[PDB]
């Protein structure tokens, strides 16, 4: 309860901090680039490409899903991926890589994953945009529908942000976990409907009742719900929004237990 | 006076490991038994405001860990310390990034240091002005000079007002035209009562700047009190220790690290 | 011819400084994980067994491939791609990181990352005995074929080291290059026989022949002929020898000229 | 006696951006002319055996930028450099990784350095003997202190034999004990008859170490010659500036800064 009330003011007190320090990372990464912070948005593109050429043309023999292309499909399902693949990776090692320069100074050390995670929550932004405006070329157009994102690219965020504060603080005190996480993500790629739909009703049906426990399921269908389907998705499937609630809060709590218990030995383990 | 600082009964101790069989055995094993060192060992000194006190002993004494301890940055294994006011330390290079500018660097180092963006804004010409870097303040750091990054940061790092302050082995950076600049510094924030830790090996430093003096052997607290009492004491140790054979020495430094060692 | 020389000669005079270099790496690499040098065996394994639940077991439907199961099949096709991928993507990376540390000392620049990729060649040796230790569990045996291997994994690795020579130069100059690399690797990846096999006598025929001017098709192929089809390859397929063979040639003579043309102004673009 | 080496109208040169797009369209366009700044402009200086210079100058000089060019560490863009003999530079922290103990850190910079496998052998116990480190040199780097750093990579890095010596700021490491074997083995080192180039402020070091000044001003050779000659005139310099007053340094430096940029 303390250390939930700890963390929660240390961020709400910190957001232009938090901001700042993401924009400044962002310059440091992109430096000595030609293009300069053109590759936010060029690396993510071009790994949707192969992903269309493989599994679109190759595999499915470019066959729409529900009355829409699988490149529109695609193209919106896969957005927010990249995201939250790279924010888990670097938020894993934020505590470990940035420790030392702050250790000395009074600094708020929860917010240290926050903001290599809005590093990246910037690029996702571009992309999302960029995704909304190339559907316009099919005569898919905003609908009413779209104000549902103001709750569902928020929710992301948290998600992974959650994740993170968690992932911190077990890789300060063992370092393996660095390379499970590697192993997982793939996991939680493939077992999702970023790229395919379940068939039901057989020894799929299984799978797809175990593939509604992963929280990506929530996040790309409720996106295409808003984008292209133009249905409210919360009319259908407010169980699973509230179990995703429930799976955020349970992650946020553990870790600003686990994070407040050990914050101030992490010179020993680092 | 009032205490300002009080340190009580600090220990701090570290695990040794040969293999990772051995790290993991003890992670495991609740009862596994381990060699380990003390860095530091039953510490406790009372320090007032406006005292300046100069921390003084051999290679591997143990002064940085006091200093850390102190500082806020580690925690001791037994007893406590408690601090009555703020406290700053000054680590001039911790928050310069080679890839960003020097204007981009102040503001970076003064949001890592706990400023608010109004304060940087008003402070940052100051700053400027003091480093004397002149149009290199519009290029990145890594194509500075050594001396030209100790300036920038010596500058953006001088502009902490504490009520305790901790330097370590760093009075003066620069040329002769800069020294003097940083030592007038450093006299003014002597005279507004302020409570200095220091560590150094320069004995004339410490003879025109400190007024106290902490003596630290094999992680122990050898002598503690004013100049004029405790660093005859230990220069007269010093200069005996010069006039003894190789042997003598290698012999000395050994019964020093037989204590800090002890299995349990 | 005097580039070509030089680079030869610092090679051939240094193979215990390469060897010695490569193991420092690797300790250096592992060294806070309580698992050790496992994991450069546990990283592999694991990749391994979701892209045998994926393509395996939800595409084919674990449809056996010329006679064989598809386990056996994928695990001799993919041993050596991790290899690949990593070395390459380190090497690109050496000289840029280590330049610094040895640039007062007198030493031989050229060997900077071939001992990078020496660090990775220990880890694809010890899962290539992994692999046909296990494939005799079903009954696949070592036969007199196997000898094709003192030929063919020697070759493997001067490809990946040819490839490195040339991109570490090239990443000095140009740092958008360690983006290229990476979209690049993956479209190597899913156009190589690894995970499928193309229909040929089609549409799918195309593909096959631009599919063979991938050099990892040769490597994939050679390889599961030595192990599991106790064929000798050479013998209907020399002229994809012949071309591979040029190619290493031709990425080593490049590599060589361009970083004996500029190692020397190698810290004005570090 | 014989010239060791040999300097020749050695210029350095180096492009100054401010966008991207400037940076670009330099990399592009033959023709585009753009800001140039003149760390070195053409130093011409004879060196001969046995001969010790010491480099001065105030920050920004161009010392580092000449040690490293004479080192071969940074080539010229105009002139060249001729030496006889073999080159060293005393750098100790180069090849140093924490994550290695004591023991491997010695086998790894000494192979960086250039040294065979049974070199490396036979002289690991005088160096290990040297350090005084102890039961530390079976740990991890990392785990170690400031001094005992300094006095691991000075230990490794004195043990080269060459004909041309390149020292950065550095004589003596560690406490009042290790300074004077540093001292004593630099003193070796030029009792042998070896070319040494030395970087410093320490202005009683330079006397009582260097036979030749090189007073290094704006990037340009400003003089040179015997210590007895130069060394006054660089102090009496140093002696008239602390006595202008603000307006008038930075005039100066101004002035300095202004002839070295050029556009073209
Ligand atoms: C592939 C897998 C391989 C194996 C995996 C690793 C096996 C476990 C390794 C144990 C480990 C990882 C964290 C484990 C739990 C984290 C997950 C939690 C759940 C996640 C969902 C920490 O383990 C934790 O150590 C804490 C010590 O702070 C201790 O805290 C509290 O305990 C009580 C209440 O628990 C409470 O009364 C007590 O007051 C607390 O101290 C915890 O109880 C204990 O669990 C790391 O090992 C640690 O290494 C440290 C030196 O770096 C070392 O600290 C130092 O202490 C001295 C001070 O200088 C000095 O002697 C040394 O410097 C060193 O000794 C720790 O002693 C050692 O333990
Ligand atoms: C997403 C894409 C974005 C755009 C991509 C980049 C566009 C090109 C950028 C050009 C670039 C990349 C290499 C390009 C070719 C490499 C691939 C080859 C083929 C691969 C299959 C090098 O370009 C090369 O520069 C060489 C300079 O050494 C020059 O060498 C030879 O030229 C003649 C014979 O060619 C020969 O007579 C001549 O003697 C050689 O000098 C080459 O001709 C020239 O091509 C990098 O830019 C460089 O930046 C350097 C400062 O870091 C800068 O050097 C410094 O020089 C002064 C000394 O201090 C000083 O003033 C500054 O310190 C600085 O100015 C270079 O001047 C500049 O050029
Ligand atoms: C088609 C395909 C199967 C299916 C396959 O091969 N299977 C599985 C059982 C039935 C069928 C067979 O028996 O052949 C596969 O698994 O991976 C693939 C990968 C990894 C692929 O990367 C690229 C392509 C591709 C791209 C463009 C174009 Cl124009 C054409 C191709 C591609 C196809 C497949
Ligand atoms: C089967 C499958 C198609 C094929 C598919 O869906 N297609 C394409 C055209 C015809 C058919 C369809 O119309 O449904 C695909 O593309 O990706 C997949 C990914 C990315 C998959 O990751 C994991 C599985 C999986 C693993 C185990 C088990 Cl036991 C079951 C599953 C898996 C299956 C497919
Ligand atoms: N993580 C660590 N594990 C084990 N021992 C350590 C660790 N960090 C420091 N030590 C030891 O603790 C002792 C005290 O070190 P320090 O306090 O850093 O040195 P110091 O007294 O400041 O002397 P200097 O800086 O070399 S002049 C030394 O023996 C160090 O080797
Ligand atoms: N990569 C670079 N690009 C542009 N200017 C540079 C670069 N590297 C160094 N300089 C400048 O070259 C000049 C000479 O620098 P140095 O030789 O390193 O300094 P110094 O003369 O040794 O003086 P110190 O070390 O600060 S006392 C300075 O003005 C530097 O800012
Ligand atoms: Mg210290
Ligand atoms: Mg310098």
């Amino acid at each position: 309860m303390s250390a939930i009330g700890t963390v929660f003011k240390e961020h709400v007190k910190n957001f232009y901090l938090i901001q700042r320090l993401a924009q400044f990372q962002v310059k440091i990464i992109n430096h000595s680039n030609y293009l300069g912070v053109a590759w936010e948005l060029i690396n993510p593109v071009m790994q949707i490409m192969v992903y269309w050429m493989v599994f679109g043309l190759g595999i499915r023999s470019n066959a729409p899903i529900h009355g829409v292309p699988f490149v529109y499909w695609l193209l919106v399902g896969i957005s927010m991926w990249f995201f939250i693949n790279q924010g888990i990776l670097e938020g894993t090692k934020a505590i470990t890589q940035k420790f030392n320069q702050v250790s000395k100074m009074n600094f708020p050390l929860s917010i240290i994953p926050t903001y290599i995670v809005t590093s990246r929550f910037y690029g996702h932004l571009g992309l999302l945009l960029l995704v909304i405006i190339a559907c316009m070329f099919t005569g898919i157009y905003p609908s009413i529908h779209i104000i549902q994102l103001l709750i569902y690219v928020p929710f992301c965020f948290f998600l992974t942000a959650s994740v993170t504060l968690l992932t911190s603080t077990l890789g300060v005190l063992v370092r393996d976990t660095q390379m499970l996480m590697q192993a997982i993500l793939r996991i939680l790629f493939y077992f999702s409907p970023i790229l395919w739909l379940p068939k039901n009703h057989g020894i799929s049906g299984l799978i797809h009742e175990m593939m509604k426990y992963n929280p990506v399921y929530f996040i790309a269908e409720s996106y295409r719900a808003a984008i292209l389907y133009h249905e409210w998705y919360f009319m259908d499937h407010w169980k699973l929004m509230l179990y995703n609630f429930g799976i955020v809060a349970i992650f946020f709590a553990i870790g600003a237990y686990l994070h407040m218990k050990y914050r101030d030995q992490f010179a020993d383990f680092l | 006076m009032n205490v300002s600082v009080n340190i009580k009964n600090v220990t701090k101790e570290y695990r040794i490991y040969r293999t990772n069989k051995e790290r993991m055995k003890d992670a495991l094993i609740p009862k596994h038994k381990n060699k380990t060192f003390f860095a530091l060992d039953d510490i406790s000194l009372k320090a007032y405001e406006g005292d300046v006190i100069g921390l003084v002993g051999i290679n591997g004494s143990g002064k940085s860990t006091l200093s850390n301890i102190i500082g806020g940055s580690l925690s001791p294994t037994v007893g406590k310390v408690d601090r009555n006011g703020e406290v700053s330390v000054i680590a001039i290079s911790a928050g310069l990034s080679g890839q960003l500018t020097g204007i981009e660097n102040i503001e970076f180092k003064m949001l890592c240091m706990g400023f608010k963006r109004k304060e940087i804004k008003a402070m940052t010409p100051k700053i400027i002005e003091f480093s004397e870097l002149g149009e290199f303040i519009y290029q990145p750091v890594k194509k500075y000079s050594s001396g030209m990054r100790a300036k920038l940061g010596f500058s953006i790092n001088i502009t902490v007002n504490p009520d305790i302050l901790v330097i370590d082995e760093a009075l003066s950076v620069g040329d002769q035209t800069f020294a003097q600049k940083c030592l007038d510094k450093i006299y003014e924030f002597k005279e507004q009562n302020k409570t200095i830790f220091f560590v150094s090996h320069n004995l004339g430093q410490v003879r025109q700047f400190c007024t106290k003096i902490a003596w630290i052997e094999g992680g122990k607290l050898k002598d503690y009190g004013e100049l004029d009492d405790v660093l005859p004491k230990y220069e007269a140790f010093l200069n005996d220790f010069k006039k003894k054979s190789k042997a003598e020495q290698k012999e000395f430094r050994n019964k020093l690290d037989e204590s800090r060692f002890v299995i349990k």
